[PDB]
């Protein structure tokens, strides 16, 4: 069942009801169904004030519905429990039934945007815009590229980068434009816990429609590697090494690594490590005695002036001493 | 690894470990145990020294508990308890149910707060996990003399 | 109710013998 | 299948008593009292009654032991954040077995006056879901500030205002 | 018509009734009408106490009925991790096959039990074992949209391009079922995007057949050939135009698929949209490029194919755009002769 709080009162919605569009079983089925089945319409706001519709790429909703796997620290995908595959017969049936219930109750240019799934923190990545001209005449096209910071809940955070190109496309000719997405070009620094909204917008002459694409890019931080034996004895000292490579453009200053884990450490123990110069690796070693038998987990957090709350974990099975 | 990380006294997340449960009112039994040596085997062990129930009773060198009395204190005891409390290592609401566990976590916080050196940890753990004997076993132990813990 | 699973037919339905078989490899010839 | 008690083993000075509760019992804090013919009630002690994902007759019964271990006994969770194409797993301490979490949950549930419905997992889930959403709206502030130590400190701050 | 008493005690995990029964009748492998022992019922409901009681009284941990379903098969199919561990500890065989040649790893991967699959692999289960149709466990994982199971088996060196008897790779199965997440994981791990099935179908062909648009974009982004042909010369636009999937036909024409390609039968994508009768595909096929008076075998225009089936909106779209009624086949039949015939 899904707890769905209404601003109030909560509803328990069976997941199957969302999957089959059983609007009417519980009051919140409609909202949960709309959360993972709505369509996105993109309007362009011209400086004149008139709001024009855009030829936009499809923005799919309800992707990669994830939860922790059973008996592992692996991620399980359960999207199939909430949605039929896109374009399938069953999804078509559900969608037309939901449309019927709601109704009863109540171009020459193609743009393809290729982006990496993540951008390294203070790092570099390359994006590609493919523009295909289907007209018999060559086109004067204004390509606008924008990078904005967005919070997890879709709230606009900051305008980071904007780029304007002027291209000519030969008739029936595809053109690939590769654009470098660099942190050092950003007008500011993406506020923390924010994601990158990358948008492309193609406008030619006076056609009145613009081709629009968008992609959400995550900011990737350096990997925190934890090395620790898979099994450990209870009441015996255990050493875990932690390593972080500084892949940024600045030194890491104000460095504090913290360690915690119910069954291994009482509360937390935070330590200071030396500043780390770019292209160098921190290598801290930690010693602790595991005191509680069972499947335990060590959690490590590193804070510095470049990034904060960078967390990684490693599981250790603690075994009772030999009789 | 290599970087020998240096403790950072931080209390940013200390309230994240403060329970909402009000503790119950409990009366206390106190047992004082000393590190002694038994003449029978020259083995280090913990021996009952005194207990507090309503008054203080001390253990004599015959195994018999002496007369109960009010607990008087020496000035030097209190000046040195305030001096070790000021730099004391506290583990409050420790989730441990065995002596080996309490001792392994106390010694880790003693290393964390620079109270002891890492080379002292194994000997301190060996001492804290010795046999904890009681007044009854003393007569069968062939007496008891006080002892000092030495690294060996 | 609460005693149907004690019958051989219900148990065979419950054990789902068809779930231990290769159903088919459909092609849908155009 | 209901409230019951049977002496399983006995000696001259003691009875070993096995006590059962119904699979549809009201959850919460309980008192056990003994009544000995021609005497006043004697309190034997306190116990707390919970839902049982391990009983086939309970509404929260779970078929698998592994699912029971993952969805009730594990305090070490993973909240998946990030984007669809870049999923970052954040380690999370659920801490449901922390000493005060059961007391805090029952105190929050006590804000609901339909105690007869506390035998129903649906009613209990809906009341706590609504109360917790109300607390989240009351206590979460507009924008270290992002350092997190699991669910238990958040629940403590939401219920008591401290932290 | 009622189960044997030891089978009923197994379903209820009643170890006291089971102990009384085994004291009376010392056979723990009593058969029901279906041929299943009480250990099979205990493995299905994960009744661990009665399972240990049965195994301590001599129950066959490797009992094989006529259909070959051992208790380990049932435990792996049902997701009973603890029962799988118990059966393996008591000597369950890891490679035993059912009537349709399914291993316990097949049952685990088909239902997407990652933990059980990892336990079976660590106990030496064959990762490349095949069923009667040549399906490996990765095929069953891909068929059920079990992303983490495709991910674990790939981690255990499963062949990413293993084929069934119909020459279907796991990418083919993912394209058939519309599982774009499984397809993404496979293609990001080195699966070939242009694998050919028995009829020369690529995964792109199958995605265009079943209106699986996300699989189509993922394939085209990971370098699938957009003009790949089958043995019969079918392009992905031939498949999309015949099946009527306007989302695929627009996406394939926006990306630059030629709407004027032919097949063995010199048929074009507008011919297959006239023969089936999708007037919104045909409308797009013309709007872009497509020859209204284009000819095929027998000298057949799309007007002929639309008039044979009797679709008038199609005739009226073809005739309004550029179609000429006076065009005739090798037999001399205009569209007015076919329409008069039918």
């Amino acid at each position: 069942q899904i707890l769905h709080p209404s601003a109030g009162s909560c509803d328990l919605v069976p997941v199957r009801a969302v999957k089959e569009g059983t609007l009417g079983l519980t009051p919140a089925v409609s909202d949960l169904f709309a959360a993972i089945n709505a369509s996105c319409v993109v309007w362009k706001c011209c400086e004149d004030g008139t709001l024009e519709l855009t030829d936009s790429n499809t923005k799919y909703v309800g992707n990669n519905i994830s939860t922790k796997g059973v008996g592992s620290d692996r991620c399980e995908d359960i999207t199939q429990n909430y949605k039929y595959p896109e374009g399938s017969l069953q999804e078509k049936e559900v969608l037309e039934r939901v449309e019927k219930e709601k109704m009863e109750r109540e171009s020459p240019l193609y743009l393809l945007l290729k982006a990496p799934s993540s951008l390294p923190l203070r790092g570099d990545a390359q994006i590609s815009v493919t523009l295909v001209n289907h007209s018999e005449q060559e086109k004067a096209v204004q390509l606008a590229i924008g990078v904005q910071a967005v919070h997890y809940n879709g709230v606009l955070a900051a305008k980071l980068w904007r780029k304007k190109l002027h291209l000519t496309l030969s008739a029936n000719l595809e053109k690939i434009i590769t654009i470098g997405l660099f942190f050092s070009n950003f007008e500011r620094n993406p506020p923390e816990n924010t994601f990158l909204r990358l948008t492309a917008m193609a406008t030619h002459s006076e056609s009145n429609l613009s081709c629009f694409a968008q992609e959400d890019i995550a900011i990737c931080r350096p990997h925190l590697a934890i090395k620790m034996p898979e099994k450990a004895e209870q009441y015996q000292p255990l050493t875990a090494s932690v390593s972080l490579q500084n892949s940024l453009d600045a030194p890491m200053e104000d460095c504090v690594i913290s360690i915690l884990g119910r069954g291994l450490i009482h509360r937390e123990r935070s330590y200071r490590f030396r500043s780390v110069w770019p292209e160098n690796t921190m290598c801290a070693k930690f010693q602790f005695t595991p005191t509680h038998v069972g499947l335990q987990r060590l959690t490590v957090e590193v804070d510095c002036n470049m990034f904060q709350n960078l967390t990684n974990y490693k599981s250790v099975t603690v075994v009772a001493p030999e009789l | 690894q290599m970087e020998e990380p240096a403790a950072h006294d931080t209390e940013a997340t200390a309230t994240d470990y403060h329970t909402t449960s009000h503790p119950g009112t409990h009366k206390v039994y106190v047992e004082l145990q000393e590190l002694v040596m038994d003449e029978k085997n020259q083995e280090l062990r913990w021996m009952e020294a005194a207990r507090w129930v309503q008054l203080e009773e001390n253990l004599g060198e015959n195994g018999a508990w002496g007369r109960p009395h009010l607990s008087h204190l020496t000035f030097w005891s209190l000046l040195e308890l305030r001096r070790v409390f000021t730099k004391g290592t506290v583990l409050l609401d420790l989730q441990e149910t065995s002596l080996a566990g309490v001792a392994n976590q106390l010694l880790d916080r003693f290393i964390f707060e620079d109270q002891i050196r890492p080379q002292d940890r194994e000997e301190l753990l060996r001492a804290l996990l010795l046999k904890h004997s009681h007044a009854g076993e003393l007569e069968a132990l062939g007496g008891v003399k006080p002892a000092v813990l030495t690294r060996s | 109710e609460e005693l149907q699973d004690d019958y051989e037919d219900m148990m065979e339905e419950n054990l789902e013998q068809e779930e231990y078989e290769d159903p088919d490899i459909p092609e849908s010839q155009m | 299948k209901w409230w019951s008690a049977v002496v399983e083993e006995r000696d001259a000075q003691s009875w070993t008593i096995s006590v059962t509760t119904p699979a549809d019992a009201v959850i919460g804090h309980y008192s056990l009292l003994l009544q000995v013919s021609g005497r006043k009630q004697l309190l034997l002690g306190q116990f707390t009654l919970l839902f049982n994902p391990w009983n086939r007759e309970d509404a929260v019964f779970l078929k698998n032991e592994a699912q029971r271990m993952e969805y009730l006994l594990n305090q070490n969770g993973l909240i998946y954040l990030g984007t669809a194409d870049c999923i970052q797993a954040e380690s999370w301490d659920f801490g449901q077995f922390e000493g005060d979490v059961i007391d805090l949950s029952l105190r929050l549930l006590s804000k609901d006056k339909q105690v007869e419905k506390w035998s129903q997992p649906v009613h209990v889930a809906r009341v706590l879901g609504a109360l917790l959403h109300f607390l989240k709206e009351q206590r979460v502030l507009p924008t270290l500030l992002n350092k997190r130590r699991g669910s238990v400190p958040i629940l403590r701050q939401w219920l008591t205002g401290r932290g | 018509v009622r189960l044997p008493a030891l089978h009923i005690a197994a379903r209820n995990d009643d170890t006291r009734t089971a102990a009384v029964l085994l004291q009376n009748d010392p056979n723990p492998d009593v058969l029901s009408k279906t041929g299943f022992t009480p250990l099979h019922i205990a493995a299905h409901y994960e009744n661990l106490n009665v399972a240990q009681l049965l195994l301590n009284r001599g129950a066959s941990v490797n009992f094989t009925p006529q259909n070959g379903i051992t208790p380990l098969h049932i435990a792996s199919r049902r997701g009973n991790v603890i029962m799988v561990r118990l059966l393996l500890d008591r000597g369950a065989q890891i490679e035993t096959k059912t009537k349709d040649e399914l291993t316990p790893l097949h049952c685990a991967a088909r239902n997407g039990h990652v933990r059980i699959s990892e336990i079976l692999l660590d106990h030496g289960a064959p990762i490349q074992a095949k069923t009667k149709n040549g399906l490996s466990p990765i095929h069953m994982a891909a068929q059920g949209d079990h992303l983490d199971c495709v991910r674990l088996l790939l981690q255990y060196d499963a062949e990413i391009d293993d084929i069934t008897l119909d020459h279907l790779t796991p990418l083919h199965v993912a394209a058939h079922c519309g599982h774009h997440r499984v397809a993404k994981v496979l293609l990001d791990k080195g699966a070939k995007p242009n694998s050919r099935a028995l009829n020369g179908f690529t995964p792109l062909h199958i995605a265009c057949k079943k209106n699986h648009v996300r699989v189509m974009e993922l394939l085209l982004k990971t370098g699938a050939s957009i003009d790949a042909v089958t043995e019969s010369g079918l392009t992905p636009l031939h498949v999309a135009s015949f099946m009527g999937h306007l989302p695929i036909v627009k996406n394939l024409l926006q990306r630059g698929a030629s709407p004027n390609v032919s097949n063995v039968k010199v048929e074009t994508p507008l011919h297959m949209a006239a023969r089936a009768g999708h007037t919104e595909v045909a409308k797009y096929l013309l709007q872009n490029k497509a020859k209204v008076n284009a000819k095929a075998k027998d000298d057949q225009t799309p007007l002929h194919c639309a008039a044979r089936i009797g679709h008038t909106n199609m005739v009226k779209l073809l005739l309004e755009n550029n179609a000429n009624p006076n065009l005739a086949t090798t037999a001399g039949h205009t569209p007015l002769h076919i329409a008069a015939r039918e």
